[PDB]
C-alpha cells in the first residue's frame, strides 16, 4: 500500500515538474522570438 | 488638435434615408477608416 | 508564498459584487496575472458564492473574519499583502453610513499596518476629505479613493461639454475583448470602437528628444498608437506616456521604437 | 452652501417635470439637460425605482416647439441597469443585453455608477490611469487643490 | 476446476490499509514536529490545482473520468457483493478484476495529484475521499497479488458519491442555490 | 382565484409574469392583443405610488408595442396629465 502510494506520488510530481519545465522553456522561446521581426 | 474618435449618426451607414438624430460614439478609429460628412469629432484645444 | 503576491478584498462582499470584481480582475484580455485574491468577510458565503469560489479554485481564497479585529487581519497576512481593495455598497439606503463604515475600515487597516496600499470607494466628497485627513493615509505611495459621485458628475459635466464623452471614457477604462459583427449595423462600428483600452509606457530616448505633436503623430502613423511630476493633457510646443490601444502588446512597441 | 462662488448659476424652484417650467428656461435651446435624482437610493424595489427620471425624459422627448423635443440632448442617471430600455422607444429592448451594448448608453444619453466599479481593477494595475481620469474630467484637479478643499471645505 | 473456498484470512488487506493510513499520518506528524523549532514546488502545486478543478480541457476530461469511474467502481462493488465474501479468483480469467485494476490505478493517480495540489497535507490526509482511497486501493492490489479475493471495506466506494456536487460545480453545471442544495442532499 | 378561473374555463386564461419584463409580454402575445386593460388599486394607502406604478406599466407596454390600445384607471389628475405626456400615448386611436 504505502509503496504504491509513494510511487504514484513520485510519478505525479515528476510529471508535473517535467511539464512545467517544458512550459517555462516554451514561454522563454516564444518571448525571445517576439523581439526580432 | 488631438482627436479621440467620432460621433457618427446611427443611420449614417444605412442607404435608406431617415430623420433619426441619435448618434453613437466611435473611439480611436483606424487610419483608413471611411469618413462621412455628417460627423462630429471629439478633440482638444490648447488655448486658455 | 514567496514570489506570489496577494491582495486582501473586504467591505461589501456579495455574490454580484464579487462576481463583477472577479470578471474585471481575472479577465482574459488582461495580461497573465500572478496575484491571489483573499476575501475577508464576517458573513459566511451562500451556496452560489461557494460555487463561484470553487470555480476560481487556485486564484481566490476566502476567510471569515472582521476587518476591525486585528487577529483577522493577521490571519489573512495583511502585513505582506500587496494591496487592500475595499469595496463599497453603492446602492445603500444612506451614503453617510456606508462611507463612515469605510472610514472605520481604513482606520483599522492603517492602524494594523500603516505601510500598506489601500484602494477604496466613496459616495461623498467630504468623506473623501475625511479619509485624506488620516495620518497614515498618504496619496504619494499609492493610496487611492475612487469617489463615485465625484467621478460620475465629472463624466456628466464633460458629456455636457462634448456629448458622448462619458460613454467613451467608461468603455475606455473597462477591460473588453475584440468582437466582429458580420451584419453592417451601428453595433459593428461601436464594438470595433469599444475594443480600445488605456495603457501607460515609458517613451524612448528619441521620443523624449523631439516635441509632443511630432512624437504623437509618429506613433499614430508608424506604431498605430494614439498617445494622449504632473500629468500634462496634450501639451503644446524618460517620461511616461498614456496610450489608447487594443491591448498592451501594441503599446509595448513604443518603448522599443528605434 | 457649496455653490455661491461660481458665476452664472440660476435656480428655478418648481417641479422639473412641469412643462411650463421647462419651457421658461428654453429647454429646446440648451447644450444639455441633465436629469438627476437625489433620493433615488431610498426607493428599494425596481417596480418603484427610477420612475421620475424615465418620466421626465419621456416628457422632454414628447415636447413640441413652434421643432420637436426628440432632438434635445439629454443625459439621465440610472441606478437600475435594466431601466435603460425605457429611455428609447426605437431600440430592441432586452433584459439579457448588458448595459454598454444598449443604445442609450452607446449614444451617451444614459449613465450609471455600475460602470465605474471596474476602475478599482485598473486602479490596482495602474494608478496613473486613475490620476489621468481624475485630471481629465474635473479640469486639472491638482492635489494641492484637494488639500485646500479639505481644509476650508470651500473654494478660495 | 471451479473449486470452493477453505482457509479464511482477512488481516492482510485490513493491515495493508491501516499501514497505508497510519504510517503516512505518523510521517506527517513527525515532519511537523521536526520542523517545530528544528527539533518550483509552488509551480507544480499550482499546476496540480489547475488540473484538479475543471480549469483546462484536460481538467474537465479528468473530472468527467473521475465521475464515470466512481460510478463504475460502485457497480463493480455491487457485482462483487453478489459473490461470496471470501473467494479465490485468478487474475487472468475473470474480466472484472482487470477493470477493477484500471479503476484503482486511476484512483491512485488521482489521489496522488490531489495530494500534490493540497494546501495542508495533514488535513488532506484526514479527508473522507482520501480515507476511502486508503481503504480501497491497497486491498485491491493485495487481492490481485495473492490471487484471492475478500469482500473487505469495498462498500466505502459508495462514499465516493459525496463529491458529485463539487464535481458538477467545477464543470459549471450547477450554478443556482436550489439545484446545488438538491444535489448535495441527494448525493449525501 | 383558481376556482374562479376554472368556472370560466373557456373564456379566461392566467399567466405569471411582469409587465416590466418584455419576455413576459412576448409570452402573452400582447403585440397581437386587441387591447390592454390595466386595473388599479382604488383602496391604496398611497394613491401617488399606485398611479406611478400604473404609469410605469403603461410606459413598459408602450415600449414593447407602441401601437396597442390601453385602458387604465387613474387616481389623480396630475398623474393623468403625466400619462398623456408619454410620447406614444394618443387618445385618437383609443387610449383612455
Ligand atoms: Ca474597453
Ligand atoms: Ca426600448
Ligand atoms: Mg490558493
Ligand atoms: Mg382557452
Amino acid at each position: 500500500g504505502p509503496a504504491s502510494f509513494l510511487v504514484s506520488l513520485a510519478s505525479c510530481l515528476a510529471l508535473g515538474s517535467g511539464l512545467t519545465a517544458c512550459r517555462a522553456r516554451r514561454r522563454r522561446l516564444r518571448t525571445a522570438a517576439l523581439r526580432p521581426p | 488638435m488631438l482627436c479621440f474618435g467620432i460621433y457618427r449618426l446611427r443611420d449614417a451607414h444605412l442607404s435608406t434615408p431617415s430623420q433619426c438624430t441619435k448618434r453613437y460614439v466611435i473611439t480611436n478609429p483606424p487610419y483608413e477608416f471611411e469618413l462621412v460628412p455628417t460627423d462630429l469629432i471629439f478633440c482638444l484645444m490648447q488655448f486658455d | 508564498v514567496s514570489g506570489r503576491k496577494h491582495i486582501v478584498v473586504c467591505g461589501h462582499i456579495t455574490l454580484e459584487s464579487v462576481s463583477n470584481f472577479l470578471k474585471a480582475f481575472l479577465h482574459k484580455a488582461r495580461d497573465d496575472v500572478n496575484v491571489e485574491i483573499v476575501f475577508l468577510h464576517n458573513i459566511s458565503p451562500n451556496l452560489e458564492l461557494e460555487a463561484l469560489f470553487k470555480r476560481h479554485f487556485t486564484q481566490v481564497e476566502f476567510y471569515q473574519g472582521s476587518v476591525l479585529n486585528p487577529h483577522d487581519l493577521a490571519r489573512v497576512k495583511i502585513e505582506s499583502a500587496d494591496a487592500c481593495l475595499i469595496l463599497a455598497n453603492k446602492y445603500c439606503a444612506d451614503p453617510d453610513a456606508e462611507d463612515a463604515s469605510n472610514i472605520m475600515r481604513v482606520i483599522s487597516i492603517k492602524n494594523y499596518h500603516p505601510k500598506i496600499r489601500i484602494i477604496t470607494q466613496m459616495l461623498q466628497y467630504h468623506n473623501k476629505a475625511h479619509l485624506l485627513n488620516i495620518p497614515s493615509w498618504n496619496w504619494k505611495e499609492g493610496d487611492d479613493a475612487i469617489c463615485l459621485a465625484e467621478l460620475k458628475l465629472g463624466f456628466i459635466a464633460q458629456s455636457c461639454l462634448a456629448q458622448g464623452l462619458s460613454t467613451m471614457l467608461a468603455n475606455l477604462f473597462s477591460m473588453r475583448s475584440f468582437i466582429k459583427i458580420e451584419e453592417d449595423t451601428w453595433q459593428k462600428y461601436y464594438l470595433e470602437g469599444v475594443s480600445n483600452e488605456m495603457y501607460t509606457e515609458y517613451l524612448s530616448s528619441a521620443f523624449v528628444g523631439l516635441s509632443f505633436p511630432t512624437v504623437c503623430e509618429l506613433c499614430f502613423v508608424k506604431l498605430k498608437l494614439l498617445m494622449i511630476s504632473r500629468i500634462l493633457i496634450n501639451p503644446g510646443n524618460g517620461t511616461l506616456g498614456f496610450f489608447i490601444a487594443s491591448d498592451a502588446k501594441e503599446v509595448k512597441r513604443a518603448f522599443f521604437y528605434c | 452652501e457649496t455653490l455661491h462662488n461660481f458665476p452664472k448659476v440660476s435656480i428655478l424652484p418648481g417641479t422639473p417635470l412641469s412643462r411650463a417650467d421647462l419651457r421658461a428656461v428654453n429647454i429646446n435651446l440648451c447644450d444639455m439637460c441633465v436629469i438627476l435624482s437625489a433620493n433615488q437610493n431610498n426607493i428599494d424595489d425596481t417596480s418603484l425605482q427610477d420612475k421620475e427620471c424615465i418620466l421626465a425624459s419621456l416628457n422632454i422627448k414628447s415636447m413640441q416647439f413652434d421643432t420637436t423635443g426628440v432632438n434635445i440632448p439629454i443625459i439621465t442617471e440610472l441606478v437600475n441597469d435594466t431601466n435603460v430600455q425605457f429611455l428609447d422607444q426605437d431600440d430592441d429592448d432586452d433584459p439579457d443585453t448588458e448595459l454598454y451594448l444598449t443604445q442609450p448608453f452607446a449614444c451617451g444619453t444614459a449613465f450609471a455608477v455600475s460602470v465605474l466599479d471596474s476602475l478599482m481593477s485598473a486602479t490596482y494595475f495602474n494608478d496613473n490611469i486613475l490620476t489621468l481620469i481624475r485630471t481629465l474630467v474635473t479640469g486639472g484637479a491638482t492635489p494641492e487643490l484637494e488639500a485646500l478643499i479639505a481644509e476650508e471645505n470651500a473654494l478660495r | 476446476p471451479c473449486d470452493s473456498r477453505g482457509q479464511r484470512m482477512w488481516w492482510a488487506f485490513l493491515a495493508s490499509s491501516m499501514v497505508t493510513f497510519f504510517g503516512g499520518l505518523f510521517i506527517i506528524l513527525l515532519w511537523r514536529t521536526l520542523k517545530y523549532l528544528w527539533t518550483w514546488m509552488t509551480s507544480v502545486k499550482d499546476w496540480a490545482g489547475v488540473m484538479i478543478s475543471a480549469q483546462t480541457l484536460t481538467g474537465r476530461v479528468l473530472v468527467v473520468l473521475v465521475f464515470a469511474l466512481s460510478i463504475g467502481a460502485l457497480v463493480i462493488y455491487f457485482i462483487d457483493s453478489s459473490n461470496p465474501i471470501e473467494s479465490c479468483q485468478n487474475f487472468y480469467k475473470d474480466f472484472t478484476l482487470q477493470i477493477d485494476m484500471a479503476f484503482n490505478v486511476f484512483f491512485l493517480l488521482y489521489f496522488g495529484l490531489r495530494f500534490i495540489a493540497a494546501n495542508d497535507k495533514l488535513w488532506f490526509w484526514l479527508e473522507v475521499n482520501s480515507v476511502v482511497d486508503f481503504f480501497t486501493v491497497p486491498p485491491v492490489f493485495v487481492s490481485v497479488y495473492l490471487n484471492r479475493s475478500w469482500l473487505g471495506l469495498r462498500f466505502l466506494r459508495a462514499l465516493r458519491l459525496i463529491q458529485f456536487s463539487e464535481i458538477l460545480q467545477f464543470l459549471n453545471i450547477l450554478k443556482t442555490s436550489n439545484s446545488i442544495k438538491l444535489v448535495n442532499l441527494l448525493s449525501i
